[PDB]
RNA sequence: UCGAAGGUGGGAUCGGCGAUUGGGACGAAGUCGUAACAAGGUAGCCGUACCGGAAGGUGCGGCUGGAUCA
RNA sequence: AUCAGCUUGUUGGUGGGGUGAUGGCCUACCAAGGCGACGACGGGUAGCCGGCCUGAGAGGGUGACCGGCCACACUGGGACUGAGAUACGGCCCAGACUCCUACGGGAGGCAGCAGUGGGGAAUAUUGCACAAUGGGCGCAAGCCUGAUGCAGCGACGCCGCGUGAGGGAUGACGGCCUUCGGGUUGUAAACCUCUUUCAGCACAGACGAAGCGCAAGUGACGGUAUGUGCAGAAGAAGGACCGGCCAACUACGUGCCAGCAGCCGCGGUAAUACGUAGGGUCCGAGCGUUGUCCGGAAUUACUGGGCGUAAAGAGCUCGUAGGUGGUUUGUCGCGUUGUUCGUGAAAACUCACAGCUUAACUGUGGGCGUGCGGGCGAUACGGGCAGACUAGAGUACUGCAGGGGAGACUGGAAUUCCUGGUGUAGCGGUGGAAUGCGCAGAUAUCAGGAGGAACACCGGUGGCGAAGGCGGGUCUCUGGGCAGUAACUGACGCUGAGGAGCGAAAGCGUGGGGAGCGAACAGGAUUAGAUACCCUGGUAGUCCACGCCGUAAACGGUGGGUACUAGGUGUGGGUUUCCUUGGGAUCCGUGCCGUAGCUAACGCAUUAAGUACCCCGCCUGGGGAGUACGGCCGCAAGG
């Protein structure tokens, strides 16, 4: 019953390089764009 | 405990009032080393009670077995103990502990039967219960499970007592199914009681 | 508690120490 | 200081076990709601909130019987940090066959088990007292 | 204990504790018997116990006990060894079936009758 | 171009057997002593070092799970 | 993790290529990442699931039948054909094997249904039909179908029925006990009526087919099921157990034998425990044994355990990830919760009902499907974000106590040796002695000198340090604690897997030093014998400098933090109100006694082993064994 905090190192696709390290980005599932790049991000919220 | 069936032309067997229910749980000869050998004595853990739900616990020490049983009868006679019920059940799930004796005494729907091990089965078969559901956790003994069961029955209380402690009008203390069981058990008390008057 | 447990344990320990005295040499060379 | 409410109910078990007349506490919102529930079920007599060193304080007088005997026959924190126990509506866990009560902090505030049953909402437990 | 310590690692059962190493999880194994010598038990129980060590088909070397009054089996008999327990001789935990492939049932056995393999009187 | 099997090569790793040898468990009963339990006849035990046919003995520091009370 | 790093089409980009389709799927170039203590890469085992078994449930075990997916078809590669391919009864190649050959070369592939050999404790007939249902081709008739439908075989399982019923004695024959009266078998039997299911022999004989068919017929099962008849108690009971748990006891026979036993344990000439008999008990076409699993086992404890002494608190700290978080306003709706939609195939499971003479069995209708996804709602609590606060935490200021640590310089008493006096035959040692030092001038005493180590008294249940540990003095450098004010910061806290550091004594390396004590080592004595105690001598060591090592009864046998819970009396540090040093109150420390509560007991008891919360360590019967194997650290001993 312990509410475990778990992490998930997904991989994601920026065409325009809008995100940087530390950001609060969104995600959305896509077609398999390469070998485990299955997410693209729209409407990045906060930059660093 | 042998050779009890007997017919005597003497004064009296002194059979009289208080035909209670009496159960002898265990007897283990207790030895004591003294200079030049062993002195054997006897311990009888005596349960007495009536089918209302009053229980005794007696502990007899004597160097004869019916003497120890009779002393346990007189000691539980000296020390009775009131157990509160609902119908012929128990009120609510308890756990009793006598220093290693754990016993869980949980109620059940009627018809189920007294399900307990032999010491707790003795203390509950003498008492006024017919359908509860217990278990003896730990200590694997007779004396500690009898005494733990009686401590467990000391952790019992009436629904009404709880209402009184909190200054609340019942209804407001119980839930409703158990109040309906109060109506059922007092109703059969009325039926067998008014059949008892005629 | 009792000292008997302690002494059984220590008997084992002693015996082992001796066994490493006598095999000291042998373990070095058979190992090397 | 790791759990606030465990120190609250802990102080009520100690002050209840040692025959005390009142008890003093650091006032907070959740302790005020629990004190209001134990008011409304009659396990404690009444509480008053003082101003003190820096903050407000909670002074609870405990309700005793016809002699020195106690109304709160126990406390037990169940929704403790580390195993916070959650409860759907099917079962607001019944306590002591129903004779005890279960302080359950649903989305409507803080309720008891019975109020969580009739009003049709669950979502926590907290400590349950008998 | 401190439930996150059980989320990390903890609370596994101990060990399967397998009773018999005959093999395969098989109830009885036929076997070639060798050297049927008779032994001496522990100190409160003094007698001569009629054991025979048997090479089970399962390639292992065990030592089984022969229950009953006497043994028809000599060297190189095909005895059908089941698993049992004899406390009394240390290391012998298998019992040879009496009334089997080679070793005949116990003769004039009239009361025990399923063990010891005695067929019914005509 | 790729490519299964085959060949050569030097390794990983899991085992089986091995003369001889170390210890271990059980046996009754044998030999040798008597280390421990009573201040067990030098209080015992821990660590470590050294020595001794064996239990063990001694040193250095520690400990009461030590005793009687100068 | 006794497997910690692996990866170079490997990670991403662009241009091509390929595909039914996205894509390092592929390729050329460019960039250099990516994955890992939420266990990467390796090793071991394993088809997965609806389910089944067990269980109060939570869970544990399992994946047989039936059903759903997956993988393979002698071993290993490959494509082709096609809407679609692991292509079981296709192709091509290479292997291993079986077989035919006129020696040139061919042929095979039961993990389809039967069946044979082998392996094994063990698992069935080389059956009959496409009548029914499914499938294929065909306009249809129809043809094919070892799918299926049925039959055979095995008490292999589950359920039902039978082996008779009613009468029948102060209780026969026989048996075995006996207190020699009798008692049991036993209303049981013989006998006397009665009834015959099921097997037996007769004659009749299905439903499954609102089917197919343009033919007139058609049921494999089948002359089966099932009816109605006939004869007559007529053909039909066994297995385990009777010391204790655990329903059920007596005699005879062997008397530590032969044997028994699930554990405890029974056998040494009076066994209710061995073997046989009577008798009883429990089951019954079965009843015992062995194996495998769940249960009881709260005995891996989420529900539901523990750690002073029973197994169990790392020697002690600091700190990375992690876990956990005081007061209060707002916002988000990730946790939580409410509701509705979708879904969780069928079967099973549970409830009701219907069908088969009943039941097992089968069917119909609910529930179950404890879950997951979508929409809408709630905002107490947890969390996120944005803020605010001063009680926790830390800092400043004023003091105060202290064998806290390191370096340097120095002090005296005592022991030993040295030189010189004075001076003689013993000194030393012991339970009692003897080796020993002496008579060459010892021990004794006086004066002087060397040198080393340890610090009498103060000094103890006392101080300080995280723990080891720390006491001659002084000086120099430095660490922590406590109180008071509240000036500042504003939750910066707690714990801490791995990790680094400190860590008595003994021991180790290199170089010094070496008075006393002193393992080993001698002699003496004691003793049966001392490789021991006791005595005389005595080397490494003990000391210092620089490093190793990492262990202890490193013990309060008690991990760290926090809040609370009657007191009484000592002593250590400091603030203040009152008498005026005495008491009071307060914060921090350390002891002795004591309630409540707790504990198996002893004990603990505001310095908890009490009441609760947070994090870590650790335990799962005793030996084997803190040992082997492997790795890591170490100069080695070893850890």
């Amino acid at each position: 019953g312990k509410i475990i905090r778990t992490t998930k190192k997904v991989k994601a696709h920026d065409e325009n390089g809008e995100a940087g390290i530390g950001d609060r980005v969104s995600l959305m599932e896509t077609r398999p764009l390469s070998a485990t790049k299955r997410w693209r991000l729209v409407e990045i919220l906060e930059k660093a | 405990r042998g050779r009890r069936d007997d017919r005597g032309g003497r004064g009296r067997d002194g059979g009289d009032k208080s035909n209670y229910i009496e159960r002898v749980v265990s007897i283990n000869r207790v030895s004591k080393v003294v200079k030049g050998g062993r002195r054997f004595s006897f311990t009888a853990l005596v349960i007495v009670g009536d089918g209302k739900g009053m229980v005794g616990v007696g502990y007899g020490k004597a160097k004869e077995v019916p003497a120890a049983i009779a002393k346990g009868v007189e000691e539980a006679r000296k020390n009775f103990f009131r157990v509160p019920l609902i119908g012929s059940t128990i009120t609510h799930p308890v756990q009793g502990e006598a220093a290693a004796g754990v016993v869980m005494l949980r109620p059940a729907s009627p018809g189920t039967g007294v399900i307990a091990g032999g010491a707790a089965r003795a203390v509950l078969e003498c008492a006024g219960v017919h359908d509860i559901l217990a278990k003896s956790l730990g200590s694997d003994n007779a004396i500690n499970v009898v005494h733990a069961t009686v401590a467990a029955l000391k952790l019992l209380q009436r629904p009404e007592e709880v209402a009184a402690r909190r200054g609340l009008p019942i209804e407001d203390v119980a839930p409703a199914g158990m109040l309906k069981a109060r109506r059922e058990s007092e109703a059969l008390a009325a039926a067998a009681a008014r059949e008892g008057s005629a | 508690g009792s000292v008997i447990k302690k002494r059984r344990k220590r008997m084992s320990k002693k015996k082992h120490r001796k066994l490493l005295r006598r095999t000291r040499v042998q373990r070095r060379k058979l190992g090397k | 200081m790791t759990d606030p409410i465990a120190d609250f109910l802990t102080r009520l078990r100690n002050a209840n076990s040692a025959y005390h007349d009142e008890v003093t506490l650091p006032h907070s919102k959740l302790k005020a709601n629990i004190a209001e529930i134990l008011k409304r079920e009659g396990y404690i007599s009444d509480y008053r909130t003082e101003d003190a060193r820096v903050g407000k304080s909670l002074v609870v007088q405990l309700k005793y019987g016809p002699s020195r005997e106690r109304s709160i026959a126990g406390l037990r924190r169940v929704s403790k940090p580390g195993l916070r126990v959650y409860a759907k509506s099917t079962n607001l866990p019944r306590v002591l066959g129903g004779l005890g009560v279960a302080i359950i902090s649903t989305s409507s505030g803080l309720l008891t088990d019975r109020q969580a049953a009739r009003q049709g909402v669950g979502g926590e437990v907290l400590a349950y007292v008998w | 204990p401190t439930i996150q310590q059980l989320v990390r690692k903890g609370r596994r059962d101990k060990i399967a504790k397998v009773k018999t190493a005959a093999l395969k999880g098989s109830p009885q194994r036929r076997g070639v018997c060798t050297r049927v010598y008779t032994t001496t038990p522990k100190k409160p129980n003094s007698a001569l116990r009629k054991v025979a060590r048997v090479k089970l088909t399962s390639q292992v070397e065990v030592t089984a006990y022969i229950p009953g009054e006497g043994h028809n089996l000599q060297e190189h008999s095909m005895v059908l060894v089941r698993g049992g327990r004899v406390k009394d001789l240390p290391g012998v935990r298998y019992k040879i079936i009496r009334g089997s492939l080679d070793t005949q049932g116990v003769k004039n056995r009239k009361q025990a009758r399923s063990r010891y393999g005695a067929k019914k009187e005509k």
